[PDB]
RNA sequence: UUUUUUUUUU
RNA sequence: UCUUAAGGUAGCCAAAUGCCUCGUCAUUUAAUUGUUGACGCGCAUGAAUGGAUUAACGAGAUUCCUACUGUCCCUAACUAC
RNA sequence: CACACCGCCCGUCGCUAUCCGGGACUGAACUGAUUCGAGAAGAGUGGGGACUGUGCGGAAACCAUUUUUAUCGCAUUGGUUUGAACCGGGUAAAAGUCGUAACAAGGUAGCUGUAGGUGAACCUGCAGCUGGAUCAUCG
RNA sequence: AUGUCUUCAUUAAUCAAGAACGAAAGUCAGAGGUUCGAAGGCGAUUAGAUACCGCCCUAGUUCUGACCGUAAACGAUGCCAUCU
RNA sequence: UACCUGAUUGAUUCUGUCAGCGCGAUAUGCUCAAGUAAAAGAUUAAGCCAUGCAUGCGAUUCAUUGAAAUUGCGUACGGCUCAUUAGAGCAGAUAUCACCUUAUCCGGGAUGGAUAACUGCGGAAAUACUGGAGCUAAUACAUGCACCCCAGCGGGGUGCAAUUAUUAGUGUUGACUCUGAAUAAAGCAGUUUACUGUCAGCUGACUCUAUCCGGAAAGGGUGUCUGCCCUUUCAACUAGAUGGUAGUUUAUUGGACUACCAUGGUUGUUACGGGUAACGGAGAAUAAGGGUUCGACUCCGGAGAGGGAGCCUUAGAAACGGCUACCACGUCCAAGGAAGGCAGCAGGCGCGAAACUUAUCCACUGUUGUAUGAGAUAGUGACUAAAAAUAUAGUUGAAUACAAAUGAUUCUUCGAGGAGAGGGCAAGUCUGGUGCCAGCAGCCGCGGUAAUUCCAGCUCUCCUAGUGUAUCUCGUUAUUGCUGCGGUUAAAAAGCUCGUAGUUGGAUCUAGGUUUACCUUGAAUAAAUCAGAGUGCUCAAUACAAGCGCUUGCUUGAAUAGCAUCAUGGAAUAAUGAAAUUAAUGGUUAAGAGGGACAA
């Protein structure tokens, strides 16, 4: 019959619940990038451990490993890729030096107010969900969703928003009747 | 010292079997006597009804009574002495009633100032404690 | 079970045929014949995933019962028929030939083919022997028992069977020298020339076999097929010429 | 209901074992057929896979065989004689494989002076019937006499053999199974088994 | 030579 | 506190030894002044006037279960003298 | 001992609660095996021959027997649970009675083994140990 | 232990099960019974004193032949080999 | 992320546990804006079941296209559950020269009489009950249409298969009593198309049905080697028990069984017995490394259909959506009789802490394909995995999807709750009551009339549509220690010695200028899961897709690694063997190991 689904988790929570300095640093990276819970940062803490872990594990074999070499050479791709890793470091003993800024400035919340298209962080997210931003003609409404490099550069209002050409608002409709 | 020899896998292995029997927690978890001895027969909860209420001198230095009630299981019939937790919450359990009971935390052991008392109530007249304390209901 | 078996579970069934996991319960049951159950693939799954000739398994048994399929020209209207290796598929009203080989991952892929292919196909000898009244025959690994055979064909030998004539044309030999296929194993869809052979006694032999690029493994006997004499194969054989790339390779082929 | 299963005996060192399963089909066993001596009785019994034996209940003719003569003749079982098993199955008439019991020489007789030309130590005193006699002083052309010298070429008989032709109740060895192949076709004793089986024989009408 | 005790918590 | 030579120790018990008494509790039964097991301020138990046990043994005293039966319900018939 | 000797602390006895053990009662209940007795039903074998096809054949009921053997009875035995007069152990409980056993040379140094005795802690005999209150005492 | 230019040539270390020995007290049987001395009985001391102290003593303490197999049977430290 | 923190004291350092702390499983409290995948009466009661379904579809058509019936085929697959079960079962390798097989593949192999529906007569209360009478059909029933012997003139036999006995060796396998060629009998019952629609031109070609032999394939029965839980308050066990011969039975081997015979067989390298809240495995949780625990459950193997037992049919069953009997428990009776087996789907009662609609369909996935509670759709569902609103949802009608639908994907009308706030551990000595009471508190501890801990009121912290509580697993735990603990005083060296099993054992053989054990590399090794490339399903869990031109098209990806057996090479290390006509004829040394002798 029907089989066992697949799932995964992204999401470890820190050995220790409580202490100022995590909590305090935390709360600071949660106010610089727009994000909704703890669970956000643990999430790309998460990503970015496994990351340094494969990496790590990579590195304790020599250099031309052919496993190594697929590995290492297709995790610096991704992260290109997305724009995390800098496209003149190439290397996983310098793929060992990130932090979780470098993939939170990656998401599409800091882009918005980042390129003008919201003031604050809170307005670009509010925009996304009222469906006013779009990507590569692609209405994207996940403030986590992951900006590539490639598309960096392809984000402007929506083709059908109010604020990029649309029929008016609520609120206009309502004054204008 | 323990043996080293390249063949004393069996030596080893039995020794450390036979001594594994000398752990309390081996011991508590393979025994065999377990279900028949523990009230829950393995459960986290259980269900009864109550018989009397009880107060119990709060262990030294403490001094207080403590409300707990007498119950009776239904899945066995075994007699066990549950707490009634938060303030005035004895007046809600009246003899003869229907009543969820758990484990008080410690897996088995008394807990706090309370002599002899390793349950708690967690529901009685199918209605929750904690709500009932609450009230966000009343007494069915 | 009190007896014989008529169903196959998709999980269950062999990996080589590549079958999606959330694509339903069953699979597709090769009825037993010419090939094995793990060493052939159903006319069904050729029609419905191969080919893209059926989006569903009705279309297939619609298309099936046309009786517009030929295999090895004798047409069958059996979507369960076991269609394995060197099988020749024939749609006549579209005019295609395909023959069933071997992908270097081990895969069966859609060989295209004219009709001076298809008129042709190779059997291996899985045995010879003596039938009532005294007129040998040979067996092959596909079943086909061929009766007054050259006496020189021997065990493990590659004969050339025609489909229109029902007969054997040529017999290449299994010995030093002769490209051979390699059906079974991790090297499925491996083709290289045969070298020295170990000879166990009393279990089954090894064969050491390098290809063209060098790269040189070993094999049991019953996983290796005579293709050809020398170094020239006597079908064609699909993009890739029997050559196992590494995965840097792959990659590095494919940008 | 019988069953041969190797389960329900005691384990090599002695344990006892599980009972695997409820007992199972394939694994049956039937009652023995027990042929005796008496009219012909043949029943089919249908086996696994739709194959069908043929169990002997009682059997009176065997299809016997002369091994150092290269014949086959059907002769008569007469008597039980000596059975290695058990001496209830002599007592009792019971034709099993291995069994000794005792034939006709008639058949095996005629047989022999119509392939030999020659007599089987016929009686020293007794004129051949009109039966032997159309088989034995028969006349034909010198070119079908011809095949007759050859064959008589080699033709002597062992002493033990002719004593058992004199008695006209030849000894044998039935080895067929009855209850198996339905019949209870046999080979005559001739030589060294047949003295061993002889002394057995003896041995035991004196004991 | 004889010489036993000291309520509970803080 | 009176008092003796010493004040019944270890054991055991309503006993073949306890009046009150059909002692009280339990067991056996539908029902028991009976049996057995407990209790013991024991009218008046008790240590070679031997105390307490004890396998085997007994034409010794006692209670019960089973089998069996004219002991009985409830008598009848037959044989010898 | 640290509330610092007005310290700490040990037992019997008495009350309360609770867990466990022994216990006459051939105690009781549930459950599994094994011997023996009976034994349904099928299958094999030997009889039988209603009926209908041509002295021959096929045959149903039924009878006897062999085998597989459910199931039921006593009987033995294993395992789990359990009542019981009474007789005992352990533990817990703010403020019960009797004493002073131990911690100072604890007022008879203490403790181990063994044996006896005494309301109770304990006392005494023999041989050990220092974890002693002596690392020592002059040849 | 020491001495050995004697002999064998790995025969060794530790050891479940198994076995010998094993203080004192204690048990059985037979001899002895001086001294001391559990229990016991007295005189003291004491609130009491079933103790410490004193007096008279029974088992025992002694020997022979059997049992028991335990001690703070302690160096509270298993045995064998090697280095500092 | 290879981690710790509080608590014995007047204070200190330890031992040691308790408590805290992270993950996961199950249950449950409070709360929950909408959507996507998605577990789900296993745990106890393999307890009991009302009611509905879950196995039905070429030859034979005088009923009105095809009903009914007879045949044929299937119902031994599929589905469910985990009770039993500890040389059972399973995993890997491996035999079956000891065996059995339908469906599917390759080779060879226009004969007569009776019976239903149909007509009618009927019985019973009651069945999916049936007897007579009149027909009447067949792929039903029947019937089948060159060597040997005598005589070289002539007569017979020889198909396959098969019983026994015998002959020579046209092929293999490592090896064959194997397969072929023959010889002599005899029964043997099995087989070598009286089949449907037909078409083309006396000549042809189909589709179909039936049918044996040989070989395959697929499946199964058995055999071998290695591994797989706890227990000595189980140390000895076993009597068809171990083996031999002759038989019987089976498909075949076999003490499987029988007759006779012998005394064997297992065991401290743990036999035998007992327990398991025990189906085995693939795997799951936790997780530096080494491991610890679990695994009823979607795949593989096994078993069962209330408990037993016995059978019919068959290629295949000891079948149970087949029968027969017994036991337990039910159902309908007009009391004469007749029945039942949800551990299939959906539901009901019980049991419990604990688990969903008495729904729609073959539209998808397979079964031989109209049929399929297998399978696919929708319902309840904070099991769970991913993705996400409360600031700067809903609604009306359209468009899409679907077997029909709902809900998703497009337009348009309107239009915050859980725990916490003394320490562990992030976060208040604010206000009133009570005076060791009520209460809190996992632990240490607060509350005794001036409470940061309760009861309130006011305030803040963690997490967040989740967050607590209870039981259990793993880590924490070097508190089970192989890596890797400890034993003078904290728990722990036997009173001491001898001693079998076990464990461990001194140095020494080509340095230079035959067996094993062990290591390396390959062979055989189902998937799903774990590790691991690529790909904007909007991301991700996921999934295995997809991506370009232009219409009649090209290319695709759907990888790569993960005991025992066999072989190759290596010859250190550790065991083990050789010797008590010529040649060097053949014994290592004698341990700052051990034993024995001698001395005084």
């Amino acid at each position: 019959a029907r089989l066992k689904t697949v799932q995964s988790k992204v999401t470890k929570s820190p050995r220790r619940p409580f202490e100022k300095e995590r909590l305090d640093q935390e709360l600071k990276l949660i106010g610089t990038f727009g994000l909704k819970n703890k669970r956000e940062v643990w999430r790309v803490k998460y990503t970015l451990a496994k990351v340094r872990k494969a990496a790590r594990e990579l590195l304790t074999l020599e250099d031309k490993d052919p496993k190594r070499l697929f590995e290492g050479n297709a995790l610096l791709r991704r992260l290109v890729k997305i724009g995390v890793l800098d496209e003149t470091k190439m290397k996983l003993d310098y793929v060992l030096g990130l932090k979780v800024e470098d993939f939170l400035e990656r998401r599409l919340q800091t882009q918005v107010f980042k390129l003008g298209l919201a003031k604050s962080i809170h307005h670009a997210r509010i925009l996304i969900k009222q469906h006013h931003i779009r990507v590569r003609r692609q209405v994207v409404d996940v403030p986590s969703f992951i900006v590539r490099l490639d598309s960096q550069k392809h984000i402007d209002f929506s083709l059908q928003s109010p604020y990029g050409g649309g029929r008016p608002g609520r609120v206009k409709r309502r004054t204008l009747r | 010292g323990k043996p080293k020899g390249l063949c004393t896998a069996r030596k080893l292995k039995t020794h450390r079997q036979e001594q594994r029997w000398n752990d309390k927690r081996y011991k508590k978890a393979h025994i065999g006597t377990r279900w028949k001895s523990n009230p829950f027969g393995g459960a986290s909860h259980a269900k009864g009804i109550v018989l009397e209420k009880i107060g119990v001198e709060a262990k030294q230095p403490n001094s207080a009574i403590r409300k707990c009630v007498r119950v009776q299981l239904i899945k066995n019939g075994k007699k066990i002495t549950a707490f009634v937790p938060n303030d005035g919450c004895l007046n809600f359990v009246e003899e003869n009633d229907e009543v969820l009971v758990s484990g008080f935390g410690r897996s088995g052991h008394a807990v706090g100032d309370i002599p002899g008392v390793r349950f708690k109530i967690v529901k009685v007249a199918n209605t929750s404690l904690i709500a009932l304390f609450k009230g966000k209901k009343e007494r069915p | 079970m009190r007896g014989p078996k008529k169903h196959l579970k998709r999980l269950a069934a062999p990996s080589h045929w590549m079958l999606d996991k959330l694509g339903g319960v069953f699979a597709v049951r090769p009825n037993p014949g010419p090939h094995k159950l793990r060493e052939s693939l159903p006319l069904s799954l050729f029609l419905r995933n191969r080919l893209k000739y059926a989006l569903n398994y009705t279309e297939a048994k619609k298309i099936l019962t046309q009786r517009v399929v030929r295999v090895d020209g004798k047409v069958r209207t059996c979507h369960k028929f076991p269609t394995g290796f060197m099988d020749v598929v024939a749609i006549e009203r579209t005019n295609e030939y395909f023959r069933m080989l071997y992908d270097t991952k081990g895969r069966y892929v859609v060989h295209r083919i004219q009709a001076a292919e298809a008129d042709f196909k190779l059997c291996k000898v899985k045995s010879v022997r003596t039938v009532n009244k005294g007129v040998p025959v040979l067996t092959t690994t596909d079943g086909r028992t061929i009766r007054y055979p050259d006496p020189h064909v021997k065990v493990n030998d590659t004969i050339v069977f025609n489909i229109s004539t029902q007969k054997i044309t040529d017999s290449v030999k299994f010995e030093p020298g002769n490209l051979a296929y390699v059906t079974g194993g991790r090297n499925v869809g491996r083709v290289g020339i045969i070298g020295h052979r170990e000879r166990l006694p009393g279990a089954s032999d090894i064969i050491h076999i390098k290809d063209s690029a060098g790269h040189s493994f070993a094999t049991r006997i019953s996983n290796v097929f005579v293709i050809g004499k020398g170094n020239k194969a006597l079908v064609s054989l699909p993009t890739g010429a029997g050559i196992r790339l590494s995965i840097a390779e792959e990659r590095d082929k494919r940008m | 209901g019988i069953s041969r299963d190797s389960w329900h005996k005691r384990y090599k060192t002695g344990a006892t074992q599980p009972v695997p399963h409820k007992k199972r089909k394939f694994e049956l066993g039937r009652p023995a057929a027990n042929t005796k001596i008496g009219a012909h009785r043949v029943r089919l019994v249908r086996t696994r896979g739709g194959n069908e034996k043929y169990r002997a209940l009682r059997l009176d003719s065997g299809n016997f065989s002369w091994a150092s003569e290269q014949t086959t003749r059907k002769t008569r079982i007469v008597d039980t004689m000596y059975n290695a098993t058990n001496n209830e199955l002599v007592r009792t008439k019971t034709l099993v494989k291995g069994a000794i019991i005792s034939v006709d020489a008639a058949p095996f007789r005629q047989w022999y002076e119509a392939h030999y030309a020659l007599p089987l130590a016929r009686k020293k005193n007794a004129k051949l019937s009109e039966e032997d006699n159309a088989i034995l002083n028969k006349k034909r052309s010198h070119h079908t006499m011809k095949k007759y010298t050859e064959r008589q070429k080699t033709a002597a008989v062992d002493a033990l053999l002719i004593e058992q032709f004199n008695t006209g109740r030849l000894l044998a060895r039935i080895s067929s199974s009855p209850g198996q192949v339905g019949q209870a076709n046999g080979y005559i004793l001739e030589g060294k088994e047949l003295d061993f089986y002889l002394r057995k024989i003896r041995a035991k009408k004196a004991k």
